[PDB]
C-alpha cells in the first residue's frame, strides 16, 4: 500500500510538474513570484493550480463552471495572518486576491536539504532539485486550503464561509470519498502530521 | 489723495461686467483686479451697502440675508450706478447670480510656498493585543478598495502534455528523493510564515493550537468519523 | 465701521505669518482672505506703508520704492507689532520675502486649486545668475581667513546620567509630546530657512531633486539594497 | 512559554522529525515592529540629548543660549557636545574627540553657507567647525504651532521648547553625516558629497565600520509636495 501510494503521489507531482510547464512560462517560479511589476504570471499560476485541484477533485466535469479574478497586493496593511490567497466572490464573479510578499518569503526558507532522519543515454534532460519539488508542494497545499475554503462557501452562504474563516473546523462537513466527492488523497491525506507542543 | 479712482473703476467695469453676464473667465482675471475693485467700491459711501452685502458672500452662502423691500430698491439703485448699464437686464436676479460667481471667485485656493508632507506609513501598530476577526473585518475593508486587474474568466479546459514520455523521463528521476523531508519542510516553512505574520500584526494567535486544529481534525476525520 | 477690526485683523496677522517666512502651520487659503488682509491693511494708517508698497507692487517690478533709514525703521516697527514676536527677527530680509511673495500672488491667473510653488527664483538681486560652486569656494576662503575663537585638546567626557528617576521623570514630561507633529515642524522648519538662505545667496538649487535626493538616497540605503 | 516543539509525522510510520524552537525571533519581532518600542527608543535618545545638556553646566535654556551674540563659546560647545553625542551613537566605543577643533563663528552673510549651517573642514591638521550664528538662529525663531493637527494618515520644558533641540539634533545628524565621510576619505569626496551626498550609499552600510543606529528620520519618512 506505501509503494502504490508513493507511485501516486510522484504521479500527482509530476502531472503538477507537466501542467506548470504547459502553461508556457519562460520566467522561473522563484522569479515568478520574485517580480513584483508583472502579476500575470503569478496569477496565472494560481488559476490553473485551481483548475488543477478542482479537475483531480472533481474528473468528471471538465469545464469551468465559474468566472474568476485576481489581484495581487504587496503591502503589510492587506496581508492577512496566515491565508496569503485571499479568495471570495466579488458580483457575480469569484476573485482570488494573493499577498505576492508572504509567498516569496514561503518560497525563500533555507529549505532543508540533509536527511536528518538518521534512519546513448542519460547526458542532458530534465532535472530537478528538492528546493522546487518542496516549493511546489508547499504550493498545491496552500492553494488546496484555498479550495477547501472555497468549496466550504459555495456549499454554504457567505456567513457560514466567514464562521469557517473563524473556526476551520467545518472542512470535514462533507469533504469525504463520496460519489459527489470523489475520494482523492488530496495530496495531504498520505501523511497524518501533528504538533508536540507543550 | 492717495488713491486712484480711475484705473480701480475702469478694471472694476470690466470685472463687474464679466460676473453679471455670467462669463467667469478665470483666465482673463487676477487678484489684482478683484482687490481694486474691492478697494474702489469700498472708497465712496454709495458702495458701503454693497460691501456690506458681500460680506457674508466670503465664507458662509448658506445663509440668506434678512432685509427689507426699500433696501433692496435702494441696493437696485447702487448696482444701477455701478455698472453704468439700463435697468431693463438688471434685477435683483442677476445681482444674485453676480454675488455667487465673486463667492465661488473669492473661495479659490491660490497658491503655497509647499510642504514636507509628512503623512507617509506608520505600519498601523496597534500597541495592544488584537482579535482576529476585528483585524479579519477591518483589513478585508482595505483589500476590497479597488485595482482588479487579472481577467481570466473564459473558462477553458486545463492543458496537459499527456505524452508519458515526459512523466516516466521525470517520474524516473525522482526515485532518490523521499516524501518525509519534504513534507516536513512544507509543514516547517507554513509554521514559520505564519508565526512571522502574527508577529508583524501583534495579533493574538492561538500559541500552539488553531494550526493544530487543522492537522488534526482533517487528519483524522479524513482517516475515520467519515459519515 | 462695517469692515470687522477683530476679523481681518487677525486674517491678516495669519497672512503675513505664513507670508513673510516667520510661521510654520499651514491653512488653506482663499482669494477673499487676502482681500480682507489687503483691506485690514488700509483701514490702518500705520501699516499704510506696507499697503502702498503692496500697491506699487500690483503692477510690475520695473520700479521699486526709495526710502530714507525713518520709513525704513517706522515700518520695521509696525511689522513688528502686527507679529506680536521678538523684534528684530524680520528686518529687511522678511519685507523683501514678503513683498516678492506678494508680488507673485498679485500676479498670474487665478487657477483652480492653488499652484504650490516657492517664490526664491526672481525674487532677489535682479543683476545676475552666478554659479552656486564658485560661490562655495569664493565664501569658503573668507570663511577660512582668521580668528579660530577656540583650542580643546584633551576633550572633556561626556557627562551621562544613568539615575532612571530622571531619565523616566523626563519621559513621563515628554508623554504629552506628539512626535509625528514635533518633527513635522523640525523638517519644515529646517528646510524653510535653507530655502531662504538659498535665496538670499542667490545660488541656485536643485528644489525638486537635490533636497528628494537627500530624503530618498538615505530612506532607500536605510532598508533596501543595502548589501 | 520557552519551547515551541514541531513535529511532521506519517501515516503508517511514526519515525518524526520533533523540532523545538523558542519565542525569542516571534517576540522580538512583535515588540520591534511595535510602534510602541521605536517611539521609545525615540524618546530615550532625546531624554539622553537632554541630560547631557543639562549636565553640560548650562542652566540657561536652549534659545536663550543661542541669543548671545557676545560670547560664542556656548553655543560652541553646544555644537561640539552634540557631535560627540552623534559619534558616541553610531561608534559606542569612542567617546572623545581624539582631535583638538576650533570654532569660527561669525554672524556675517558671506560666511552663511546655503545648506551646511554647521560646515566642518580641516585646515593642516586641525580641525574647523564652521558655526553659521545668523541661520541657526533663524532656524529657532519660527514659533513652531502647537495646536492638536496630529494628522496621523514639572519642568519647564514645552512642546516648542523640545522641538528646537531636536531640530538642532537633526542639523547635527547632518552636519556628523558629511564630517565622517569628510573622514573616511579624501577631501575632495567630502566636497562632492556636499555637491551630490551620493557617498551616502558607500560606506554606511550596517556593518562594522557603520552599526545600524536609527538616526532619528528613519522613524518617519517624509516627501516632498511636487507635482
Amino acid at each position: 500500500l506505501e509503494s502504490y501510494e508513493t507511485l501516486k503521489i510522484k504521479l500527482a507531482l509530476s502531472k503538477y510538474m507537466a501542467m506548470l510547464s504547459t502553461l508556457e512560462m519562460t520566467q522561473p517560479l522563484l522569479e515568478i513570484f520574485r517580480n513584483k511589476a508583472d502579476t500575470r504570471q503569478i496569477a496565472a499560476v494560481v488559476f490553473s493550480t485551481l483548475a488543477f485541484i478542482h479537475n483531480r477533485f472533481h474528473p468528471l466535469v471538465t469545464n469551468f463552471t465559474n468566472k474568476m479574478e485576481f489581484v495581487v497586493t504587496e503591502t503589510n496593511d492587506t496581508s492577512i495572518p496566515g491565508e496569503p490567497i485571499l479568495f471570495t466572490e466579488n458580483e457575480g464573479v469569484l476573485l482570488c486576491s494573493v499577498d505576492r510578499p508572504s509567498i516569496v518569503k514561503m518560497l525563500s526558507r533555507e529549505f532543508d536539504t540533509e536527511a536528518l532522519v538518521n534512519f546513448d543515454m542519460d547526458l542532458s534532460d530534465f532535472s530537478i532539485t528538492e528546493v522546487e519539488a518542496t516549493q511546489y508542494l508547499t504550493l498545491l497545499l496552500t492553494v488546496e486550503h484555498a479550495y477547501l475554503h472555497y468549496y466550504i462557501f459555495k456549499n454554504y452562504g457567505v456567513f457560514e464561509y466567514c464562521k469557517s474563516l473563524t473556526d476551520h473546523s467545518l472542512f470535514t462537513n462533507k469533504l469525504r470519498s463520496t460519489m459527489s466527492t470523489k475520494t482523492s488523497n488530496l495530496l495531504l491525506s498520505k501523511f497524518k502530521f501533528t504538533i508536540e507542543d507543550f | 489723495e492717495l488713491i486712484n479712482m480711475r484705473r480701480y473703476r475702469n478694471a472694476a467695469r470690466k470685472l463687474i461686467h464679466h460676473y453679471s453676464l455670467n462669463s467667469t473667465s478665470s483666465t482673463e482675471y487676477k487678484i489684482s483686479d478683484v482687490v481694486m475693485t474691492m478697494i474702489f467700491l469700498l472708497r465712496s459711501e454709495k458702495y458701503h451697502s454693497l460691501f456690506k452685502l458681500l460680506e457674508t458672500t466670503f465664507d458662509d452662502y448658506t445663509c440668506r440675508p434678512q432685509m427689507t423691500q426699500v433696501q433692496t430698491d435702494t441696493l437696485l439703485d447702487a448696482v444701477r450706478s455701478l455698472l453704468e448699464m439700463p435697468s431693463t437686464t438688471i434685477d435683483l436676479t442677476t445681482v444674485d447670480i453676480m454675488r455667487s460667481s465673486f463667492a465661488r471667485c473669492f473661495n479659490s485656493p491660490i497658491m503655497r510656498y509647499a510642504k514636507i508632507v509628512l503623512l507617509q506609513n506608520v505600519a498601523l501598530q496597534r500597541d495592544k493585543r488584537t482579535t482576529l476577526e476585528e483585524l479579519l473585518i477591518e483589513r478585508g475593508e482595505k483589500i476590497q478598495m479597488l485595482q482588479p486587474q487579472q481577467y481570466i474568466n473564459s473558462g477553458t479546459e486545463i492543458p496537459f502534455c499527456d505524452d508519458a514520455e515526459f512523466l516516466n523521463r521525470l517520474l524516473k528521476h525522482i526515485d532518490p528523493y523521499p516524501l518525509s523531508r519534504m513534507y516536513y519542510n512544507a509543514a516547517n516553512t507554513m509554521f514559520y510564515t505564519t508565526m512571522e505574520n502574527y508577529a508583524v500584526s501583534n495579533c493574538k494567535f492561538n500559541i500552539e493550537d488553531y494550526n493544530n486544529i487543522f492537522k488534526v481534525m482533517e487528519n483524522i476525520r479524513k482517516h475515520s468519523n467519515k459519515n
